[PDB]
């Protein structure tokens, strides 16, 4: 006969329907954050405070679950596995710091991809005191690698900064704004960067990863109501 | 990039000796099987609803 | 099959003027976007340049903006790169790059090691 | 100094593969094909609706038997779903989030998953004692799992993202067999249906012919401007069809080393996710980025009808073993049939 | 019968109030006794007004009544009497006021179910378009659908005509006491989208996830309470035939809770107008840009969260201001389910682009 | 009475209700 088949079938897709739902409760409660940047960056100081393809970082702050998912194992062409990073809240970018012109490259790849287009990226402009000893030192110059840091002036309407040498608050504004060049020159209002500027034993990276989180999280919920 | 020459030469003239056939017959071939099984594709010819599992 | 070859390139004085030209074959030029890889001898892989469709967006990187003409055309399906002010710091293998899609401006994976579409590129080097 | 003579011994041989080619080549497959009547319109609709997925599905493979199907999304889940009555048969918790593959054993003892972790996981579902756990893990690909197929019980193909394929045989953990020569990441691959060869699609625009058997390539047919995503055999088993990010649709032949015909419109451009035939090889079904699916007369290169019931980019399709139907999976986590 | 002796119960109350007042009170004129309201003393003046004393249907409190002493004598009788002419406030100009707002009701109320009997059809039948947000849309679409039916249907059922209150039976008396239950369940239910939208966009924004069995309660179950509460004070105290009076101050029991949760809305407005001004100061959008859609949101959440109710709460004494304020609270509220379906329905973006989507699959099967 | 904005639609019926079916009061004459 089919009745008992057709019974037990039905209970085991009642079963396995609560277990769904029971892993949907937990899956909605968590964000998937991608970790992104080029080599000699400093993230895997980050990664080591907590081969294989992807490394899991389970972390959480403020009683809210975050998953970080760092992709270094993967092969350099990075367009058939950079699809799946669609659905992240966010997308954590560190930068090196002619290496810079690499890292612009490749964000202004990430920024006007297709699929990535709903995906807001996170900027971290890691290594910062080798900006500023590489600056004072002279040795190396940024006039010959880019001819337009003689002419830029320094953003002194928004520049709050402890006392530093302010050739180097020029050249990280200056980093920043060649940044939010690429950013906005093709943005269409869907994603945002927000840029930060954060050393190699900085411990407020996550606290910073959580509020962009939110700033993220606001602006998606406002945008659900057309409200922006 | 010298020994990556030497293999993939070495696979070319592997590929070079190979045997085609003219194109006429290839697909005379292909058209023959096609229409040799048109009657058991149920995407080209409906199926009866009572035979179909999919109602 | 893309094939991209590339000409020019020869031991000249520095601060002279050469010509590479690149005549695509085995796809449709129009669509595509173009961009231009350089090799520096003992050092990794670096961008050039990029133009976009119909050449509506023209780019180059911090080392040679002001100084690079990139030019080409979607008739005769050739991509050329104005060769001028030499310095010996410039000395590096100058490839010919395809954009990955179709219609799209991503264009990823341009610097990667190992491109199927790169064209083989010609040696530009100056000295005395 | 022994480097140009190898380049132009390289291009002498090219030009010789051209001429070959050019020889074997008189009259394309539409000038013969012509005298056929056109199929017509043809119109199916979605009979059944498949929800319960949280993330975007990427990959899935249809039962031997036509009852059972497994689909793979990013929620660190596999389903095995019952077509007839949308029952969810099985439920196995994935321990890697990112998987982007799934295969279905012939006899319906094992399944296969793959994904940004570089291993191939297989798990028994013919053991009953309240457990579904992975009976094998298989390790050493370098690039990402990006499509994997069964060929018995004991041995799978493998396809990474590394520009290597490798014949992985279960129970030992070891490759049997590496296929090597690609110069771009594999995206697709399948399976002859005499168990004897398969081909694979890689992001060089071009796909090559490998010999299980004895382990290296036969014939390569390029043709192609961009990456492959997809590729399928023709039933009889002597052409297959690929579809690329350039929104063309090209039928290759094993025997004329050269492609056959072209399927494309102006009017939309997509790349092509997935490649399908029917039992026949008339219909020629095939995924696009435009939210819809279009079937192709695969003998005419005429569009027959449109397959527009999908909010999200279909990822995935196959035509059953019978062909009784068709599913195609999207990146809006629903599973759709058409019949 | 009862709220006719209640009008002569008042006049005798008036009469104990008016001796308080001659007592208390030690060129004027003598303070004499009228019918209505005896008049208070005025050193012979001419045409000393005051507001009509209103304890008559007839009778409105806005005109007033005046006269003369040496007290006005009526020609007629030849004995002292008050000009009472001005206070018959149902002359055919004022009726005709009501008469243009009783056919505006009408035709707001119908034309707001028929835009909203179909946006709701597209939420249920649409699943993709089906999320946590929408759930508490379909459920304060249903509301307005149902309490615009119950007020199409009391204005012409049960008020135009006399007979049917007269009989007293004990079902008009069920049909207001479903009416006032319901209205005020469409006005809670307010609150509950407006707690969600506070609970979305400031606080406790990152847990996406929250259970709505505590929703349902304040949207259904809360409002049983105040018209249980109010039903059974009317009894007792002031019963009046199918309890359609509203000269009795038992109503705020039922209306006090219902402003006082607009009252709240008012407050979690401010707070999500100050979060949206706030995020665009980082954005550094133009100064002169961002002005023209920040009152765009909070034009749109108007219809929303019922806020027309607390920024013109009272009707004006003046008959040209009074007459604005009756237009137009009229017209925002009879139009306000019209309003809110063709913005969140019939303005939202993916709602268009799934309708655009379906009907293109719809011509391509026919 | 209620004269908050809420009770528009209760007042418009109650005194649309009386005026169109009352018995009118004489406002002179024998009436004081």
């Amino acid at each position: 006969d089919q009745r008992n088949e057709e019974k037990a079938q039905r209970e085991a897709n009642k079963k396995i329907e609560k277990q769904l739902q029971k892993d949907k409760q937990v899956y909605r409660a968590t964000h998937r954050l991608l970790l992104l940047g080029a080599g000699e960056s400093g993230k895997n100081t980050i990664v080591k405070q907590m081969t294989s393809g992807i490394f899991e970082t389970k972390f959480q702050v403020d009683k809210v679950n975050f998953h970080m998912f760092d992709v270094g194992a993967q092969r350099d062409e990075r367009r058939k596995w950079i699809q799946c990073f669609n659905d992240v809240t966010a997308i954590i970018f560190v930068v090196a710091s002619n290496r810079l012109q690499a890292a612009l490259k490749l964000f202004d790849s990430i920024w006007n991809n297709k699929w990535l287009r709903d995906t807001s990226v996170i900027l971290f402009l890691n290594k910062q005191d080798l900006l500023a000893e590489k600056v004072l030192a002279g040795k190396s110059k940024i006039e010959d690698y880019f001819p337009e840091f003689a002419r830029y002036t320094t953003p002194e309407d928004a520049t709050p900064e402890p006392g530093e040498d302010p050739r180097v608050t020029r050249a990280k504004y200056f980093i920043r704004d060649e940044f939010l060049r690429i950013s906005t020159a093709s943005g269409d209002g869907r994603h945002y960067c927000y840029p930060h500027f954060t050393c190699s034993v900085d411990t407020e990276n996550i606290r910073r990863v959580f509020n962009d989180c939110r700033d993220i999280i606001q602006r998606m919920h406002l945008r659900q109501y057309e409200l922006l | 990039s010298i020994a990556q020459a030497r293999k993939l030469v070495e696979q070319l003239k592997m590929e070079a000796n190979i045997d085609r056939i003219k194109v006429s017959k290839a697909a005379a071939d292909l058209m023959a099987y096609c229409e040799a099984h048109a009657k058991e594709d149920p995407l080209l010819t409906p199926v009866p609803a009572s035979e179909n599992p999919f109602r | 099959q893309v094939q991209l070859q590339e000409s020019g390139g020869g031991l000249v004085q520095p601060g002279g003027s050469l010509r590479l030209s690149c005549a695509a074959s085995g796809f449709t030029f129009s669509n595509y976007k173009m961009n231009w890889v350089r090799q520096a001898p003992g050092k990794g892989l670096e961008w050039v340049s990029d133009i976009s469709q119909s050449g509506a967006s023209i780019s180059y990187t911090g080392s040679v903006k002001g100084r690079f003409t990139i030019s080409r055309d979607n008739a005769k399906n050739t991509l050329y790169l104005q060769m001028n002010s030499l310095k010996p710091e410039d000395t590096a293998v100058y490839y010919c790059a395809r954009c990955p899609a179709p219609f799209t401006r991503d264009c990823f994976d341009v610097t990667s090691t190992t491109y199927a579409y790169r064209g083989q590129g010609t040696q530009v080097t100056v000295s005395s | 100094s022994e480097l140009d003579q190898l380049r132009q011994e390289a291009e002498q041989l090219k030009n010789q593969i051209r001429d070959a080619r050019k020889a074997c080549a008189d009259a394309t497959l539409s000038q013969i094909t012509n005298n056929i009547d056109p199929v017509g319109r043809i119109q199916m609709r979605t009979r059944r609706t498949l929800r319960g997925h949280l993330a975007k599905i990427y990959a899935m493979h249809w039962g031997t038997d036509s009852r059972l199907l497994v689909s793979a999304s990013q929620d660190g889940k596999l389903i095995i779903w019952d077509s007839y009555t949308t029952n969810k048969v099985h439920a196995i918790p994935l321990r890697s989030s990112w998987v982007m593959t799934c295969a279905y054993a012939p006899s319906g003892n094992y399944v296969a998953c793959g994904g940004l972790d570089n291993i191939c996981s297989i798990y028994n579902l013919k053991t009953r004692e309240g457990n579904v756990r992975v009976s094998r893990e298989l390790a050493g690909h370098t690039g990402y799992l990006s499509c994997c197929r069964f060929l018995d019980d004991n041995q799978i193909v493998t396809s990474s993202g590394d520009t290597t394929c490798a014949l992985w045989d279960i129970e030992t953990g070891q490759q049997t067999t590496t296929f090597t020569g690609h110069t771009g990441d594999v995206m697709s691959l399948s399976l002859a249906p005499d168990t004897r060869l398969f081909v694979s699609g890689a992001c060089d625009a071009s796909a090559k012919l490998w010999d299980v058997r004895e382990g290296m390539c036969r014939q390569t047919f390029t043709g192609h401007e961009s990456d492959i995503n997809a590729i399928c055999f023709f039933p009889n088993g002597n052409a297959f069809a690929t579809g690329s990010d350039d929104a063309t649709c090209r039928l290759f032949d094993l025997r004329a080393d050269q492609e056959l015909m072209t399927y494309s419109h102006d009017n939309i451009i997509c790349g092509i996710t997935s490649v399908s035939f029917s039992k026949s090889g008339r219909l020629l079904l095939a995924g696009y980025d435009d939210f819809n699916c279009n079937v192709w007369d695969a003998l005419k290169a005429d569009r027959a009808g449109v397959l527009a019931g999908h909010d999200n980019r279909v990822s995935c399709l196959g035509v059953t073993d019978d062909g009784m139907a068709v599913a195609t999976g999207s990146w809006d986590s629903f599973l759709k049939i058409w019949n | 019968p009862f709220l006719y002796v209640v009008g002569r119960k008042k006049m005798m109350d008036a009469q104990y109030k008016c001796y308080d007042r001659m007592q208390q009170l030690p060129p004027y004129c003598n303070r004499t006794w009228d019918g209505w309201l005896c008049w208070d003393d005025t050193p012979a003046g001419v045409l000393s007004y005051q507001f009509c004393p209103d304890y008559f249907p007839d009778f409105d409190p806005s005109e007033k009544v005046t006269k003369y002493c040496d007290w006005f004598k009526h020609p007629e009788n030849n004995r002292t009497w008050s000009n009472y002419t001005m206070c018959n406030a149902f002359t055919p100009e004022k009726l005709k006021n009501a008469y243009v707002l009783y056919y505006l009701a009408i035709v707001g109320h119908s034309l707001s179910i028929f835009t909203l009997v179909i946006s709701l059809g597209i939420f249920v039948f649409f699943r993709s378009l089906g999320c946590q947000r929408v759930t508490l849309h379909k459920n304060m679409f249903l509301t307005y659908i149902l309490n615009s039916m119950i007020i199409i249907i009391h204005l012409v059922e049960v008020v135009p005509n006399g007979e049917l209150v007269r009989r007293d039976p004990v079902s008009c008396k069920i049909l207001h006491f479903f009416h006032q239950y319901m209205m005020a369940c469409n006005y809670f239910w307010m609150l509950c989208e407006g707690i969600y939208l506070h609970t979305l966009i400031v606080v406790a924004v990152f847990t996406e996830k929250q259970r709505l069995r505590w929703y349902y309660l304040l949207g259904w179950g809360f409002p049983l309470v105040p018209t249980t509460i109010h039903a059974i004070t009317r009894a007792v105290y002031f019963n009046d035939n199918c309890w359609l009076s509203v000269e009795t101050h038992l109503l705020y029991i039922i209306h006090g809770p219902v402003m006082a949760a607009l009252v709240v809305n008012f407050f979690f407005l401010l707070n999500i107008v100050r979060v949206l001004v706030t995020k665009m100061r980082e954005t550094h959008e133009a100064e002169s840009h961002m002005y023209l859609k920040a009152v765009k949101a909070t034009m749109i959440l108007v219809p929303l969260l019922g806020i027309q109710f607390v920024v013109f709460p009272w009707r004006p004494s003046n008959k040209m201001l009074g007459k604005i304020y009756d237009y137009v609270m009229h017209s925002l509220i009879h139009f306000q389910g019209f309003f809110v379906a063709t913005i969140y329905c019939f303005c939202n973006n993916e709602v268009q682009t799934t309708v655009k989507r379906q009907w293109a699959q719809f011509k391509i099967q026919w | 009475k209620c004269n908050t904005a809420t009770c528009a639609t209760q007042r418009l019926a109650e005194f649309l209700r009386h005026s169109s079916n009352n018995p009118p009061t004489n406002v002179g004459s024998n009436t004081p």
